[PDB]
């Protein structure tokens, strides 16, 4: 059926078949169908992958598409720079962050399903190909159906929108395996379609084109008299809902709680809309339907509320539920999310009385501080922030009305009234959000507390102050005290000091918590302490490195696979709302991918071309990370340095290890430059020392000496840098005689930098500086006639 | 990118043609020579663009004072030649921003197709006309045509804003924070008429806040003082003591609470989108305030600031007053920028603390690191013979109405250099200290009390 | 660097760690070094004894200087005065003998010896006070003598004054940890607090920030926050200001001012000086940071401090005269 025009579009979009001999003919048929228009670029491949995603929610069928996307991301990294540059103007809808979100959603869908390990591994590899690239966005957005939104916009009446939502849900659940659910859905569909509202929905909705209209044709029937929903007048409609036990049973049974609450709402006589009354059989078989319909039932009750009796009853019961959450009791993370969704839905509805959005935010008399605290507990950071702002505004308005206060005073009143500090809650909300600038907005609370000071020092990269405070303070729990001490020591270098400190800590303490084992393994693999010898990340990395040294590739790949799966699983259970929560995971997956990629090079023969290509790929991907934070780039550079040093320490009888030595020297120079950019001085010094371990001083000087001089200049040591650069210039003058094209760039750059430094320090007259350094560099760059190069052009431009 | 500028220079005195010093005639003759040189090889484009410019000038010269009370749209009279011209495939849209390519060949550019027969009017002393331009792609574009005003100063200010944007782009600290200045294309056509970009989807902050019919203050705080009452009270204490002005301002501020924070609440119901828009608004305000202080931008009243409905980013218009010429006004401006109660309230509960202060510090650091380039650009501006940036009594009275050049340029350059180096009162101040001083000066009620009532300090 | 000889490599590492505080880090580093190496050269034993007596690690137990000091301190704790005096005599004799064999041409060669002999003399002098009964007058006289001799060392380098201050702090802490059933240990607590405040001021003068923070932490270990604020809180605010943390220092000083305003009602002469100094320092800091208009700063801090210092009529004092002059 390749020639079929109505089936060609859907055949083009199906997932590629697995790479096997049996699937050959279908594979060529699919590739020629898809590539009939022409070759697809990286952006087109990503767009095709995302269009395929919306069809079937089964992760097993997407394994081949995941591998194909990995291949395109691996061999089309050049187009990723153009893709990111094209999304700079509008980073909210960036295709890369959308792809990452879709992959993470697919991984979440793969949890608790057969063949999940392969899907998680493929997703981890895909997220390892693209690292923690700065997406210029803070909030994670989810893809929404444009057709569904347009259909919602078609209906103006709220009841018609409710009818459309219920009918869409019933159509969606009609394909479920359960037969009782299908029967209930069919009965509800017939009941809704038999009412007058269903008929009006059909008349309004028949203009548009939608398969749901065709699916609902057999259920619809034409009758002279419209179906009448009986209305019963209860003697006291409030007795069903006025029960504190009914609202909070909380016996670790959320399904029966939501079912009983929905049934109690349904049997109440307050409901006026006809379609909601007929949803009881569908509600009694599905808890998700009950959770979906509960906000609609509450809204319908409040619309018909008279004398504010229902409003007061719902306000006091919801407030009691929220207080029972705050307590310490021990509620299920589903009930809180359902109530948060109820509050969010009610916040978007217009009240019958004329008013603004602020008035609409108070359908019920609720204390939004408690709701914000629950949302923060439920990891709804933006919702918690909005609720906290609403609560603060409402309390300020109430105080102004009563009288007819700063943040600290308002927090004190909140603490003395409800026991929750607004400033503290805003502090954890902003920390969870992770935006660096917002942390300074709410800092007046707990200023003298050592934890806040240490967090501020770590955020500002004040590692020395953090180490001093960690050593000084004792009341802080030990586990995080040595965790911070080790982190501060590592960030300042001090590898030998950190190793001795770890040895002494292990000597004085026998109990070993997982955090200290994690840090010990991190220091062991970072310091190449190979004599130390579920599994965690750094432990897996250390085991993989030892397997690489011992040429045990099977366990090396098994360990890398296990680490990738564990990282993806750990990322799946997070909230997935803040972009900053993805960066450590993306960096870890990138490091794992780089180690896996270099594994094949280590296994087979070592050649100059393969190492050059690997270094070029590393440099290109590092340039793709130019906007990433140093905390997400430093582990990658450390792993690259460890890998290169492991390659060099391998037995090398071919006498061609100079290529690896040069590659490591260039990598360490780039690391020194990157650390200098981020106002770091210990790491560039360590990199210079590592370079000097494998290198020496000869007649022909090299670039790392200039890098060392720049590092010494950055350390506010002007005399040392000037003396080093002057010695470099003297050696260049005595050595080269306009014969080495490679030394031309080094000589020109050294002369220009020395002249600029002398001009800045005012240690020499302008005449001598011009005669000796600047015009000399210009003459060297120009008169040598070593043209036809781009680096020479850049050097001449700078001079 | 150059034909319109040369034609505008050559059409300095075509306003009275259609309806001084030797440098003027010399410039006109040189512009005419350049026009003939361009027309030598491509005459159809020059003729078409000249006809379009003449049509714009004729449309601008139309009085149209009878439709002042009409806000539904007035049909363009058939006598205007702008209606006759259609399908100008050789004229790129002046309103749009044309990307610059290294190659000399320009292709696939959006060209002017036709113009709508209906034009709108905007409020003000004079009556500007809003026309719609249809491009080759068929997408309508709104253009504002202004008369009896000089638009070259606005174009120069837009160029400086573009330079500030480019400086902010190449620094990673501000590129990460996406600190940019909203800009609109300004295309001067003569010494008295011109055309400029109309910011679609934007509303004045004063229109949103203190509107008489459906203002935010009236909708959210009906029991508070009305905008008219506050304006009348401030105008009454104008001819009084400074202490009386201060106590009147405090009394008004007591009965006028900011409600500008509700813009994001009523326009962005999603908490994630609301947070993104609020962060973008705070970053835009901080960056615009720092840029305005560096350039000495003045007359930043409610009607001179536009806010985008879609992106919640402030847009600054009417940039005629700059380089601290507002301090020379009869009522001096004692605030470097507008940081009124509404502006701080719209930043969230944290106020100026947090995102606003860090963004201001980053912008000030970027400005300090590029002091030489900014000083060179300002030197280029200040020696432009056609740049009438100096304050004159006529402009001073027009701005505030109620019912040696070399020495001045050198003083302005010295003041700018002191600002770039952190010198404020003869002492060296760090970036954080300078930012704190600017925030304190902007939010000081005493400085706001002295300001002109038309600036609406209480708003 | 690794090619440097190990003995001086860990000697420099220990010296750098000690000069930056990091007492727990230094102790763990020493324990790990002793774990990984069995050979023990005299230099490392000297540094280990120095850290043991400086950190009050009393469970570690010819003789050298720091070893003699540690043995004397343990003898002081155990009330073994005969061996305490014998150890001090032996240390003094060894120090003089070591100084005799030097060239004796450079004055700078005498300063470490003079500082060591001063520390030995101070420990010997406090030994008699420890042996006999503890009285307020004796402690006051000893503190006055210590302050006068420290003022005699105002031009000495910090490297020659820091060990003396460390020994004084150790001596005072040993006096406090002694069993005290007379309930008059508050005098020793106040003396130690004043000594630590002076140490923080001296370290701040020499552009040192870790030692003032450690002294503030030690003060906070033995002290708390009450309605009536004290001077060490102001010293902590000054230390935080010296650490280029202006917001923290300003917030601490503002909290101090608010507590003073709510607590005192022109009734405590002692709190008058603290309130005036806190107001003057906060006003100066706000003026330097340009975080407030001059009118509010004058109305709230400067003229308020002047009014507090003058109108309270708590005259006939020299500290009040200095505070009024500064305000
Ligand atoms: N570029 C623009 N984009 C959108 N709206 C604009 C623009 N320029 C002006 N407006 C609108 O026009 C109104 C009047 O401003 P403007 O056109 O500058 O006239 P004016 O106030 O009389 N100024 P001036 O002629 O310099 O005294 C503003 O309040 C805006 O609503
Ligand atoms: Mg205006
Ligand atoms: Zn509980």
């Amino acid at each position: 059926n390749k020639d079929n025009e109505n089936l060609y579009i859907t055949i083009k979009l199906l997932d590629p078949f697995p790479d096997h001999v049996v699937f050959k003919d279908l594979r060529i048929t699919q590739q020629k169908i898809k590539y009939s228009r022409g070759p697809f670029s990286l952006l087109e491949e990503i767009n095709h992958f995302l269009s395929v995603s919306v069809y079937d929610a089964l992760p097993l069928t997407r394994l081949e598409g995941l591998k194909d996307l990995r291949r395109q991301l691996e061999l089309h990294k050049d187009q990723m720079v153009d893709i990111m540059r094209a999304s700079q103007d509008n980073p909210q809808d960036g295709i890369m962050v959308k792809l990452v979100v879709n992959l993470l959603q697919l991984s979440k869908m793969a949890i608790n399903h057969t063949g999940e390990k392969e899907v998680l591994e493929a997703v981890g590899s895909c997220l390892g190909e693209v690292g923690p690239i700065d997406f210029s966005t803070i909030a994670i957005q989810h893809s929404k159906d444009a057709s569904y939104t347009k259909a919602l916009k078609l209906f103006e009446d709220k009841e018609l929108q409710w009818t459309f939502i219920m009918l869409t849900y019933l159509n969606n659940t009609l394909v479920e395996d359960c037969v009782k659910v299908r029967s209930a859905a069919v009965t509800c569909l017939k009941n809704i379609l038999a009412t007058k509202t269903g008929h009006s929905f059909w008349e309004i909705y028949k203009m548009t084109t939608d398969p749901m209209l065709a699916y609902l044709q057999p259920f619809r029937t034409s009758r002279k008299k419209f179906l009448e929903v009986p209305r019963f007048d209860k003697e006291n409609p409030f007795e069903g809902l006025d029960d504190i036990n009914l609202w909070i049973p909380l016996s670790e049974n959320h399904d029966i709680w939501i079912k009983t609450l929905t049934c109690a709402f349904l049997d109440s006589g307050g409901t006026k809309c006809e379609i909601l009354q007929l949803l009881k059989p569908m509600c009694e078989v599905k808890t998700d339907f009950c959770q979906t319909v509960l906000p609609y039932l509450i809204h319908d009750i409040l619309l018909q509320d008279t004398n504010e009796s229902w409003r007061n009853l719902l306000s006091t019961h919801v407030q009691g539920f929220f207080t029972s959450c705050l307590r310490h009791c021990c509620l299920d993370k589903k009930s809180q999310r359902t109530m948060l969704a109820v509050v969010d839905y009610m916040r978007r509805q217009k009240r019958p009385s004329s008013g603004t959005i602020f008035n609409d935010a108070f359908w019920l008399d609720l204390n939004y501080l408690e709701v914000a605290k629950v949302a923060q507990s439920c990891a709804a950071h933006f919702t918690a922030l909005l609720y906290a702002e609403i609560y603060a505004d409402k309390k300020s308005m109430d105080d102004q009305e009563k009288r007819s206060t700063t943040i600290s005073s308002l927090s004190e009143k909140s603490k003395e009234e409800t026991g929750i500090s607004l400033q503290d809650l805003l502090l954890e909300i902003y920390r969870s959000i992770g935006e660096p600038d917002s942390l300074y907005g709410c800092g007046g609370g707990k200023m003298l507390q050592p934890i806040t000071r240490l967090r501020t020092y770590e955020h500002e990269a004040m590692w020395g102050k953090a180490l001093v405070t960690y050593d000084l303070e004792t009341a802080i729990p030990s586990s995080t005290r040595q965790a911070g001490i080790i982190q501060a020591l590592q960030n300042l270098g001090l590898c030998h000091i950190l190793s001795v400190y770890l040895k002494g800590l292990d000597y004085e303490n026998k109990d070993w918590c997982p955090e200290l084992e994690e840090l010990h393994y991190q220091a062991a693999w970072r310091n190449m302490q190979w004599d130390h010898c579920g599994t965690s990340y750094h432990e897996s990395l250390y085991n993989a490195l030892q397997s690489l040294r011992d040429r045990e590739f099977s366990t090396f790949y098994e360990s890398l696979k296990y680490a990738r799966v564990k990282e993806v699983e750990e990322m799946c259970k997070r909230s997935l709302e803040s972009v900053y929560s993805l960066y450590p995971t993306l960096s870890r997956l990138q490091a794992i991918g780089e180690l896996e990629s270099i594994g094949e090079l280590f296994s087979r023969s070592v050649t100059h071309r393969q190492l050059s290509e690997v270094y070029i790929k590393w440099q290109k991907h590092s340039q793709l990370l130019k906007d990433s934070d140093f905390s997400f780039q430093e582990p990658i550079m450390a792993l690259r340095t460890v890998i290169l040093e492991i390659l060099m320490e391998k037995e090398m009888d071919n006498s061609q290890r100079e290529c690896i030595k040069d590659i490591l020297t260039k990598h360490l120079v780039e690391l020194s430059i990157l650390a200098r950019t981020f106002k770091n001085t210990q790491l560039p010094e360590r990199a210079i020392f590592q370079i000097k371990q494998y290198n020496s001083v000869s007649c022909g000087v090299s670039e790392w000496q200039l890098e060392e001089a720049q590092v010494f200049w950055a350390k506010k040591e002007q005399s040392l840098a000037l003396s080093i650069l002057k010695q470099m210039i003297k050696k260049l003058d005595a050595s080269c005689a306009a014969n080495n094209p490679s030394l031309k760039l080094t000589y020109t750059e050294c002369l220009r930098v020395c002249g600029n430094w002398l001009a800045e320090t005012c240690l020499e007259n302008p005449a001598v500086i011009m005669q000796t350094y600047l015009e000399k560099a210009v003459e060297v760059a120009g008169n040598y006639d070593g043209e036809s190069s781009d680096e020479l052009r850049n050097g001449k431009m700078k001079a | 990118h150059t034909l319109f500028i040369i034609l505008a220079l050559a059409n300095a005195n075509r306003d009275e043609f259609l309806t001084s010093s030797q440098l003027d005639e010399d410039r006109t003759e040189a512009a005419n020579r350049i026009i003939c040189t361009i027309r030598s090889r491509r005459p159809q484009m020059v003729r078409s663009v000249e006809a379009l410019c003449d049509a714009y000038i004729i449309l601008a010269n139309l009085d149209a004072t009878q439709w002042k009370t009409q806000r539904k749209g007035i049909n363009i009279p058939a006598d205007q030649p702008i209606t006759k011209l259609k399908n100008l495939e050789d004229v790129v849209v002046p309103t749009m921003e044309i990307k610059v390519d290294h190659t000399g060949e320009y292709g696939n550019l959006v060209t002017i197709q036709s113009f709508k027969a209906e034009f709108r009017l905007a409020g003000g002393v004079n009556l500007p006309k809003i026309i719609d331009c249809v491009g080759s792609d068929g997408k309508e574009r709104r253009q504002l045509v202004k008369g009896r005003d000089d638009l070259r100063q606005d174009a120069v200010m837009q160029q400086v804003f573009q330079m500030c944007n480019t400086l902010l782009q190449r620094n990673t600290e501000t590129r990460k924070r996406k600190l940019t200045i909203c800009t609109y294309k300004v295309v001067p056509l003569s010494q008295r008429s011109g055309v400029l970009e109309w910011c679609t989807g934007t509303v004045p902050i004063g229109e949103f806040l203190v509107n008489n019919e459906d203002g935010a203050h009236k909708r959210y705080r009906p029991n508070d003082f009305s905008a008219f009452q506050c304006q009348k009270k401030m105008m009454e204490v104008q001819k009084k003591s400074f202490e009386e002005k201060y106590e009147v301002f405090m009394d008004v501020c007591q009965n006028f609470q900011p409600v500008f924070r509700y813009f994001c609440m009523e326009k962005f119901l999603d908490p994630a989108i609301w947070f993104e828009k609020r962060l973008a608004y705070t970053r835009s305000v901080a960056t615009s305030s720092i840029v305005g202080y560096i350039l000495g931008l003045g007359d930043r009243h409610v009607q001179n600031i536009l806010i985008n409905e879609q992106s919640a980013e402030l847009v600054h218009i009417d940039l005629g007053v700059a380089f601290e010429q507002g301090k020379i006004l009869p009522t001096p401006e004692t605030v470097p920028f507008r940081l009124t109660r509404d502006i701080v309230d719209g930043m969230g509960i944290t106020g100026v603390e947090g995102v606003f202060r860090r963004c201001c510090e980053k912008t000030m650091e970027v400005m300090r690191n590029s002091q030489e380039t900014l000083l060179t650009i300002v030197e280029v501006l200040l020696y432009d013979p056609l740049f009438d940036w100096t304050m004159n009594p006529l402009k001073a009275l027009y701005l505030a109405q109620r019912p040696s050049f070399n020495k001045v340029a050198e003083r302005v350059l010295m003041r700018l250099q002191e600002k770039l180096k952190g010198v404020e009162e003869g002492t060296v101040l760090s970036v954080g200290g300078q930012v704190n001083l600017l925030i304190q000066q902007a939010i000081d009620p005493k400085n706001l009390s002295r300001l002109f009532p038309g600036w609406k300090a209480w708003v």
